[PDB]
């Protein structure tokens, strides 16, 4: 009795040793760009997406748009991928650098680092599977290091960047890559950081008028305390068309940051072997 | 491919042989094992197995309860599996009599360690906890075995009887007077920021609302005092970073006519609970509202 | 009231947290009204913080 | 005085992560290293009263 | 006792003509909402027309539609229609009701219908002063822009005079999306939108307060020596008025930025609809697509 499967044909020849190398990934996760039936090997993995100017957050967005798949037995001249369906359970290989415990929640992240088999113009790379708190921590730290990119010259910033760069978890102490190269920012990181800083900046000078107008009416009465908090912040430190453009800019800038704001809860885990590389989990949308 | 094969009715696990039967038929061999009918073959519910220390098992000796995973940063066992009933001892949304009863019943050594770990860290309960659905068997000992469902209809092995889920009465909350035949049940945590401690409240909420925006609207409507407390602490005490006056998690769908009120007995002590028989578990993650 | 915070040892084993004082206090009060010159002198009242 | 006694006695000053480890240790943890070599079997604990 | 039905039959009781059942057959594989679930229901409860009221507030209709249940249409036959409730995660086929073009790989949302062009297509089973008004299935950017423009218009209605509000409303009423254009019907300001305004302004002031010194100063610092069209537009939007950073504290900074992250999430959820559908490859005529039902 067959089931729904995706067929993949390696266009380049595969030696026996290469097939034996690949078979060790029996049940690893592999992303595919589109839900075809007979896909070519160039589409597998995240290699075709990597670029020299585009950054990590672009990979995160593309992976969110990506379709997640699971592997099946490799055999003569063909390899089979099984696309999961919600609320069934599956086996996954913990390619990530973090061990798992029962009841952990997992999400998929683009990679940051044996190596996997390569071809003449091709390499095979798979995304990370990480528990949600560490995913939040790593995204927060990488974004905040994007902020310090501008001030890097001073030694305080270098020490702070080094301290932020290290991450600690259950018996895991790896280091994440510095999001700056040659004292310059990759353009997607620049857009994300600028969007967050702008949506922070716009709210400081826009809210006061609308808040003070609404203060007359609130029966829930906390909006007046909000007004007082904004006035205390002020103590700490126009034509309608410009106003409407500014509101539109605020909301479009917020939507630009939505690429990083929400997390796909891909997997929840069932008990794991001492072979801990391998674990079982239930797929969630 | 042929037309008859395409038109033929789908395969029938209902009467076709199980795999072991096929093999033993093939070799014509018989073991002493009653190999024909496999238990749990038709089970749709996804089951997990958990080990727990002996102290916490009380009130789980009666089948049906929420099983929660709590975190502890120590090198030695990083997670401890706790029950919703014990978690009430920390909430400020429990009457003095019920809290005293729970404090008396759970006085085993292991339980108090979990209570210490719950409030010995700076972080609130929201970041510390995660839900594992409903627990449905006991096997007692110095370490006890629990089995638990994470996407399920809640039943005994032969499905001879449905297993209910029990919620303590003080935590149970309703936001509508009339109930549609379908309504969802959620886990609710709210925080009081006016007191010196970040004092948490624990709630379980049944509502006919499935869409997040309107549910959060009603929640902010009812929890207005707690929201005002959050704003008050934010304005009053700078350099402090509070967050999320309340958090929501989705956990269940049930047919509203099923709800009953019942009493629960253990150690010849009597507890008051609300009961949902024909229950099912659907699990989402925590989410924040302000 | 003049007691050190219990060590983790005492909290884990033996007696539970020893009961503290209740918020509900009892007061006795006099109230005087000036609009019509008359006083009340033997009042008993509940108090809380 | 503690430094002198621990230095002369031959036992290292104990240090444990944060406060929460003391509750974990009280719950139970094997917390001293196996000896380098053992021609004889287990170190028979002597208690001194 | 009760059982939650999954197959729903709808029976008409008006003496339909041949053209009515003909137009019903055209609607196969569309999506229709129902307020309550039973095995057999009357046509009066099916469709969105039952809710329309003379005030015609669009925000009211959106809020009402959010609470409703969604179903698909299957096996249309004489005066008896079968509606199948979708199960989360399964693969379904759907025929789009509105004129909005779809694309593969994106997400879809449910919205009440919009004023488009001459307003020609209302032929959907108009009978006995009742009609089958279907909801729209549209891609994510158009729905987000609609919610954004309603909320922005509501905010602008305050602190402004009547004629300025009229000009702004007449501008915001329009939308452009994938070579198409649409107009929002009856976007009148109402107390339903006032609740959204209150919560959105509270969240916006919170994100203003939680922002740290470095986050605020980043844009102004970068304008010193960088230059691009994006940067010049962003600077033009902002008001116009090196040094070692005043304070450096990654721990406090990360806590602050996490709180600001939660607040930004809360502000964003105001405009994000429930993500009903994730789409697969679509028929090139744009009429029908294969999708997965979520939420």
């Amino acid at each position: 009795a067959m089931e729904a499967n995706i067929f993949c044909t390696f266009d380049h020849k595969l030696s026996i040793a290469d097939v034996g190398k690949l078979t060790k990934l029996v049940a690893a996760v592999v992303p595919i760009p589109q839900r075809l039936h007979l896909i070519k090997h160039y589409q597998l993995g995240l290699h075709q997406f990597v670029d020299h100017t585009r950054g990590y957050v672009r990979l995160r967005g593309l992976l969110r748009n990506m379709t997640l798949t699971l592997m099946r037995r490799v055999e003569g001249n063909q390899i089979l991928l099984h696309v999961p369906t919600h609320g069934l359970l599956y086996t996954v290989l913990n390619t990530g650098p973090v061990t798992w415990e029962k009841g952990d929640a997992l999400c998929v992240l683009p990679p940051l680092f044996e190596n996997l088999l390569t071809l003449g113009q091709w390499e095979l790379v798979l995304p990370w599977i990480v528990p949600m708190p560490l995913a939040l921590e790593i995204n927060q730290r990488l974004l905040i290091m994007g902020l310090f990119s501008l001030d890097r010259s001073y030694e305080e910033v270098k020490a702070a960047v080094q301290q932020l760069q290290t991450i600690t978890f259950r018996d895991a102490t790896f280091t994440i890559p510095d999001p700056v190269i040659d004292q310059h920012l990759l353009i997607d990181m620049k857009t994300a950081c600028l969007s967050m800083s702008m949506v922070a900046n716009l709210a400081s000078e826009l809210t006061m008028t609308y808040v003070r107008k609404l203060a007359l009416e609130d029966s829930s009465m906390l909006l007046v305390k909000c007004q007082e908090l904004l006035m205390r912040l002020d103590r700490e430190r126009v034509s309608p068309d410009d106003e409407i453009a500014r509101l539109s800019a605020l909301f479009v800038m917020l939507r630009q940051l939505d690429d990083l704001i929400r997390e796909q809860v891909v997997f929840t885990v069932c008990d794991v072997s001492p072979d801990n590389k391998s674990a079982t989990c239930i797929f969630k949308g | 491919m042929d037309a008859r094969a395409v038109a033929k009715r789908p395969r029938d696990p209902a009467d076709e042989d199980n795999e072991l039967v096929t093999a033993l038929k093939a070799k014509r061999e018989v073991n002493t094992i009653s190999v024909r009918y496999l238990y749990h073959a038709d089970h749709q519910a996804l089951t997990a197995r958990f080990f727990v220390p002996e102290g916490l098992v009380e009130f789980e000796a009666q089948p049906g309860a929420l099983l929660i995973r709590m975190e502890t940063g120590c090198d030695s066992p990083r997670h401890l599996y706790i029950s919703l009933y014990l978690l009430g001892i920390r909430a400020s949304n429990v009457s003095a009599s019920t809290r005293c009863l729970l404090e008396s019943v759970y006085t085993a050594s292991a339980a108090r360690a979990a209570l210490q770990w719950l409030d010995l860290g700076p972080h609130l309960l929201h970041r510390r906890l995660e839900t594992l659905g409903c627990v449905k068997t006991v096997s007692l000992g110095i370490t006890s075995l629990l089995t638990c469902v994470m996407r399920g209809y809640l039943y005994n092995t032969l499905k001879t009887e449905v297993f209910a889920l029990m919620i303590p009465k003080d935590m149970y909350l309703t936001w509508e007077e009339t109930r549609g035949r379908l309504q969802y049940v959620y886990l609710i945590i709210v925080y009081d920021y006016d007191g010196p401690e970040t004092r948490p409240g624990i709630y379980v909420l049944t509502s006919s609302i499935a869409h997040w925006q309107t549910l959060v609207d009603v929640a902010r409507g009812k929890f207005a005092r707690e929201r005002c407390s959050f704003v008050n602490r934010r304005i009053t005490r700078p350099r402090q970073i509070p967050l999320c006056t309340g958090v929501i998690q989705k956990l269940g769908w049930c047919l509203a006519d099923d709800i009953h009120t019942s009493f629960l007995v253990h150690k010849e002590l009597k507890l008051s609970v609300v009961r949902l028989d024909n229950f099912s578990v659907e699990l989402g993650d925590f989410r924040e509202f302000v | 009231r003049e007691r050190s915070a219990p060590k983790p040892q005492e909290l884990l084993f033996g007696p539970r947290n020893e009961s503290g004082p209740p918020a509900e206090q009892t007061w006795y009060a006099d109230v005087v009204r000036c609009v019509r010159a008359q006083v009340d002198l033997g009042v008993e009242v509940r108090a809380a913080r | 005085v503690d430094r002198w006694i621990r230095h002369a006695a031959g036992v290292e000053r104990p240090q444990l992560l944060d406060t929460e480890t003391i509750s974990m240790l009280t719950f139970g943890s094997m917390s001293e290293r196996n000896a380098a070599a053992t021609v004889h079997g287990q170190k028979a604990a002597c208690e001194l009263i």
